[PDB]
RNA sequence: GGGUAAACGGCGGGAGUAACUAUGACUCUCUUAAGGUAGCCAAAUGCCUCGUCAUCUAAUUAGUGACGCGCAUGAAUGGAU
RNA sequence: AGGAUAGUGGCCUACCAUGGUUUCAACGGGUAACGGGGAAUAAGGGUUCGAUUCCGGAGAGGGAGCCUGAGAAACGGCUACCACAUCCAAGGAAGGCAGCAGGCGCGCAAAUUACCCAAUCCCGACACGGGGAGGUAGUGACAAUAAAUAACGAUACAGGUUGUAAUUGGAAUGAGUACAAUGUAAAUACCUUAACGAGGAACAAUUGGAGGGCAAGUCUGGUGCCAGCAGCCGCGGUAAUUCCAGCUCCAAAAGCGUAUAUUAAAGUUGUUGCAGUUAAAAAGCUCGUAGUUGAACCUUGGGCUUGGCUGGCCGGUCCUGGACCCAGCCGAGCCUUUCCUUCUGGCCAGGACUUUUACUUUGAAAAAAUUAGAGUGUUCAAAGCAGGCCUUUGCUCGAAUAUAUUAGCAUGGAAUAAUAGAAUAGGACGUUAUGGUUCUAUUUUGUUGGUUUCUAGGACCAUCGUAAUGAUUAAUAGGGACGGUCGGGGGUAUCAGUAUUCAGUUGUCAGAGGUGAAAUUCUUGGAUUUACUGAAGACUAACUACUGCGAAAGCAUUUACCAAGGACGUUUUCAUUAAUCAAGAACGAAAGUUAGGGGAUCGAAGAUGAUCAGAUACCGUCGUAGUCUUAACCAUAAACUAUGCCGACUAGGGAUCGGUUGUUGUUCUUUUAUUGACGCAAUCGGCACCUUACGAGAAAUCAAAGUCUUUGGGUUCUGGGGGGAGUAUGGUCGCAAGGCUGAAACUUAAAGGAAUUGACGGAAG
RNA sequence: GAAGCUGGUCAAACUUGGUCAUUUAGAGGAAGUAAAAGUCGUAACAAGGUUUCCGUAGGUGAACCUGCGGAAGGAUCAU
């Protein structure tokens, strides 16, 4: 069955981006998906995205600008201490100068760089570059 | 999903599965079964002394054609009988019946080496004197 | 899909986006309730009451008019059945299959289907006990099943 | 003329042959209705015979376990358990 | 309840209950198992080791029991037994090195029966005695540090102003030896240092190699598939780059090789991070408990004020410091319908309440040694924790700091993931709501103590009043209902069909059968053939397909009955009920087993005629089990798509089956509609197919075998070179056949996959 | 207040028996591997001269043969 809606959302974005499409439809939506997309949008990896209300879980239409190399989830959401963030960025990111590991911390969903600024850590949630 | 559990609470399944599957690794299996302790002629030791029973020539395997000159040795520690190759040109004349010889493996760790069939040990010393020292006339056999 | 098959059919109802009554609907939130109670006393299950409502009375959804689901209204008027309706129809089917099996002992297909139906009963009965719809000691007995669905 | 063995019953000999010897998987030869199959054995069935090997004993023509060209074992004249 | 104990406690006793642990692995077994600090290797994650300098435990040949004492179940204390073993005058007596040294034995494997209390500390009545604890030296290539074996000129030549190749010099020095002093408890050694101490500076560097991997010979002699080498591939049969040697050269060097174990290499154990169509490997197929994993949804946004730090602008520069200004990054504090416990003294101190977690931050803790690391010229270094100052009747930096990490403790945060609440309201607030039922008491009226109403605090009980009074969507998850269907899905009866064989009647007459060719076989007693009739069992042709149904195995004559099922349609219903699943179940072709019934046809076995060198094979003729059925067993197949199941996405196209929805120059009902068929479009579900390769793969190939080093949607099973071997053994199921589970010894350098060229084929063109 | 005595308690050790575990002998039997390519044939690889293979059951000097049901990994993606 459907065990992770975030994995489905990011997989759909990856498949649409690899084929050169400039838009992708995501179903279902969720708070975690929207806040994950906001982090991607803030760093310019996607454009404007749209939420469609159907009196259900919802749908999202995302505008892609071709800058996204890969976005993905990390299943399961491992617990990450502040000292463990370095190991995750080494394994997941292509370089030390760009790319982001997305975490869910009690201070909110944020990239690994923002998490270091406010000195918080949570569970790993995904990555983008 | 790659055929293995990924859940955060599935450490027991992952740990047990690896434990079950390391038995397919013969290096791991031989270490825990203690096969060297139970089955190996040396009992897990690197070397072993013994008494020369007889000097025997062993025909090499094809395509080689030679007489590999070995000895039959009964180990002192456990009484087992093994065949040990006596290396170098003419070192069989340094080894006599009822001599005490120190043995060692061929370096293939329990397997036969080269064309020599069924021989897994080599003679290192005879009568307490290195076989290499005898071959190079550095020392003389005490007799 | 299809818990006990390989089918993957997607056919189902598609509720309209609007959660309000249609403009042409003239019945009051009460008249539907006495209509629901009237059919419930005739012995109709909540599924059949809803079918009669849309087929002959224009009640598209009882919830968008009355404010409550059909089974919720029956429970408020003491008309809720002891066994939940879907569990009742599963037990009735298992009784029918088991009665056919005793006369056709070589029907190995029906024996296979009975295991599916009874497994489906136990999974549903297990759910109803955790939500305290059925008593914690409620158990489905093949021997005494005919009494419940009499 | 045909059928029938859970009818009565029956169920073979002689030589040669494998980079020592022994044996004979193999081949030749006479011949039957068929040539003893699965099994079992010096057995209550083996003459030679107190057969040969092992075990049991200080010592065993006894006992048991093996072997089997078996004078003359063997399948409802039932075989082996 | 007692007894006992220093004391708690089934620690023991009496009586009484029947409990306690367990697939989250109890219990039992193994350990070549003392635990930890730690060690080796290590990109990360890990793997292996830890008898052994510190901490804890246990033991003193094996058990057991005790005395003394604060403390022992002590063994350099005792008692007894067992096993060893000593002296004996034969009556008796005395033992315990897993302390130091030493001996025997065992073994591949490990040092002196030395000196001393000078240091470190301990013990005692103690400034004084004692200490094989400890220190010192001996042996010590376990490991580790530094570091000699030569340097520089002149000629002669070669050579491109200088690098050498040789024969010619004078210098330098420690290895060693030694006066001596130092060192030390005394010595030894080190450190210093008179005299001695180098030309072949014989004061002489070794260990392995020279085909490849892998650095360095196609030199010379010897042997001739021998001797031997060779981790592996290989070399050796008369010019051996590989053996034995000489020369030369290579590598590391006071070290180098070999054996064994282990770590990396090994993404060949894979959490990070493997593989399962064909190389090893998807359970035959479904159900199913534990386990693992599980749709979405509940304070978001906005406004104002303010603190800090980054860049600068200011510049304010002796790299450096301030408001103002810009942005950026964190923290706040109020207001927005507003969570953030609540009272007293009055953010700290003193009370009353509190859904449970997981996670993460910070703090404390995690002994010293070890690790990382700051300082510091041990002459450098390994180390050590010293040391430094103009030379001191003394001054003076130090001996840091990180890491530990599961568990527990304190703390901040409230995302993510769980959990609880108000549905028969037994719900929440009334701070001073109105009464009622109780329970406890400071304080009196002070001359002390009795009396029960006010009183305050609970805690409840009823009434009343407040309130927006209280139930999230219905997931292109699931389940259920319902409506027309649709199927060679199942069961039980039932009805066909020709055929086969056998039989009865008939007709003729010489052969029939069978084969590549024949023969066995049947035939004038009429075979084969022909027509009619009948009986038995099977089996369901053609229709029949890149079509249908079923979980799979499988399912194909008609009709009836019985109970199922997918898909479709649905503005029906329930609301997470789900996915995959150890254990445990149902079904499971054929063959086979047991007992009845049937036994037409084929036909294992068997018998027979041919062929053949032989064929107890292929071919021919008969033929028993079997083939069919009823009751039971069996549980296996190339049970195959050699491709687990669930979910999402990624590309074009035409067909087709089922359902539904819109529409024809079409045929037909019936004359037309509400007939049906067909045609054209959409759609959901299937069985498949064609093209391409974005993509994958070793390739064959693949719309999944893609979305996989840009590696993580959930989950079950299986594999780890080839054999031995699905064997032995144990267990378990079976009547048996056998099924399931399932090794090891030993052996081996390949076995294997896909494709290419060729060769060959009693294959085609 | 000694020897000694009574009854308890802890209980070594021995004898017998049982069981578990680890080594090891054995007439004979039946395998596997290595060695050499000794005897018999030619089962597989070509349509391997009867296509091969799987399960099962019989038979047979040996490879193997035969029946029943499967598979193509076929010698046919096709009439
Ligand atoms: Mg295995
Ligand atoms: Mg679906
Ligand atoms: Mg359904
Ligand atoms: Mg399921
Ligand atoms: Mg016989
Ligand atoms: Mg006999
Ligand atoms: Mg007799
Ligand atoms: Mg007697
Ligand atoms: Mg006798
Ligand atoms: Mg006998
Ligand atoms: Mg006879
Ligand atoms: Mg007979
Ligand atoms: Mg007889
Ligand atoms: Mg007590
Ligand atoms: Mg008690
Ligand atoms: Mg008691
Ligand atoms: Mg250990
Ligand atoms: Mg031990
Ligand atoms: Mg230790
Ligand atoms: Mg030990
Ligand atoms: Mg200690
Ligand atoms: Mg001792
Ligand atoms: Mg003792
Ligand atoms: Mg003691
Ligand atoms: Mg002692
Ligand atoms: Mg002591
Ligand atoms: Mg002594
Ligand atoms: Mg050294
Ligand atoms: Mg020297
Ligand atoms: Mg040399
Ligand atoms: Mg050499
Ligand atoms: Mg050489
Ligand atoms: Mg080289
Ligand atoms: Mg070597
Ligand atoms: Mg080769
Ligand atoms: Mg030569
Ligand atoms: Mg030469
Ligand atoms: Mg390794
Ligand atoms: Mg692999
Ligand atoms: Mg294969
Ligand atoms: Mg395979
Ligand atoms: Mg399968
Ligand atoms: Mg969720
Ligand atoms: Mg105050
Ligand atoms: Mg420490
Ligand atoms: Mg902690
Ligand atoms: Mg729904
Ligand atoms: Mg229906
Ligand atoms: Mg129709
Ligand atoms: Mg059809
Ligand atoms: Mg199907
Ligand atoms: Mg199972
Ligand atoms: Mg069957
Ligand atoms: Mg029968
Ligand atoms: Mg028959
Ligand atoms: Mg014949
Ligand atoms: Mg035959
Ligand atoms: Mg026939
Ligand atoms: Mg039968
Ligand atoms: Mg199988
Ligand atoms: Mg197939
Ligand atoms: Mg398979
Ligand atoms: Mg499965
Ligand atoms: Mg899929
Ligand atoms: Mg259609
Ligand atoms: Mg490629
Ligand atoms: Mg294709
Ligand atoms: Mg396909
Ligand atoms: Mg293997
Ligand atoms: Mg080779
Ligand atoms: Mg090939
Ligand atoms: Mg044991
Ligand atoms: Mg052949
Ligand atoms: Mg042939
Ligand atoms: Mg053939
Ligand atoms: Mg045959």
């Amino acid at each position: 069955t459907r065990t992770s809606v975030l994995a489905d959302a990011l997989n759909a974005i990856n498949n649409a981006e690899k084929t050169g499409k400039r838009q992708v439809l995501i179903r279902p939506s969720s708070k975690v998906i929207i806040k994950f997309l906001t982090v991607m949008q803030k760093h310019g990896y996607i454009g404007e995205f749209e939420y469609i209300d159907d009196h259900r879980s919802g749908k999202i239409v995302v505008q892609l600008n071709g800058r996204l190399n890969k976005c993905g989830v990390i299943q399961p959401r491992f617990n990450v201490k502040i000292n463990d963030i370095e190991r995750w960025t080494d394994n997941l990111l292509p370089a030390r100068q760009f790319g982001y590991v997305i975490l869910t911390t009690s201070a909110g969903i944020m990239d690994h760089e923002e998490a270091r600024r406010k000195h918080v850590s949570g569970k790993i949630l995904g990555f983008v570059y | 999903g790659k055929g293995k559990p990924r859940g955060l609470n599935s450490a027991r399944k992952l740990r047990v599965h690896r434990r079950n599957n390391r038995w397919a690794d013969q290096a791991y299996k031989a270490r825990l079964l203690g096969t060297a302790f139970k089955s190996s002629p040396f009992g897990g030791s690197s070397h072993a002394k013994g008494i020369v029973l007889e000097k025997i020539g062993i025909e090499s395997k094809q395509p080689n054609s030679a007489i590999r000159k070995c000895v039959r040795v009964q180990l002192i520690k456990n009484g087992k009988k093994v065949t040990a190759f006596v290396p170098n040109d003419g070192c069989l004349n340094f080894v006599d019946e009822n001599d005490e010889v120190l043995l060692a493996g061929f370096g293939r760790r329990g397997k036969a080496k080269g064309d020599i069939p069924g021989v897994r040990f080599k003679v290192v010393k005879v009568s307490g004197v290195s076989l290499l020292a005898l071959w190079k006339e550095k020392k003389e056999k005490p007799r | 899909g299809r818990m006990h098959s390989s089918g993957k059919g997607i056919s189902s109802s598609a509720l309209p986006y609007s959660r309000n009554a249609p403009s042409w609907f003239k019945l009051s939130s009460d008249d539907v309730v006495e209509q629901i109670i009237k059919y419930a006393r005739k012995g109709l299950t909540p599924s059949q009451i809803g079918v009669i409502l849309r087929d002959a009375h224009g009640v598209s959804q009882a919830k968008v008019v009355t404010g409550n689901k059909i089974l919720r209204i029956l429970k408020s008027n003491g008309l809720a059945p002891e066994i939940p309706e879907d569990l009742y129809y599963l037990i009735k089917k298992a009784v029918s299959v088991r009665k056919h099996l005793e006369k056709n002992r070589k029907d190995k297909d029906s024996k296979f289907r009975l295991i599916l139906i009874e497994s489906r009963i136990h999974r549903l009965a297990r759910y109803y006990r955790t939500v305290a719809v059925l008593p914690p000691n409620w158990k489905y007995e093949s021997a005494t099943a005919s009494a419940l669905v009499a």
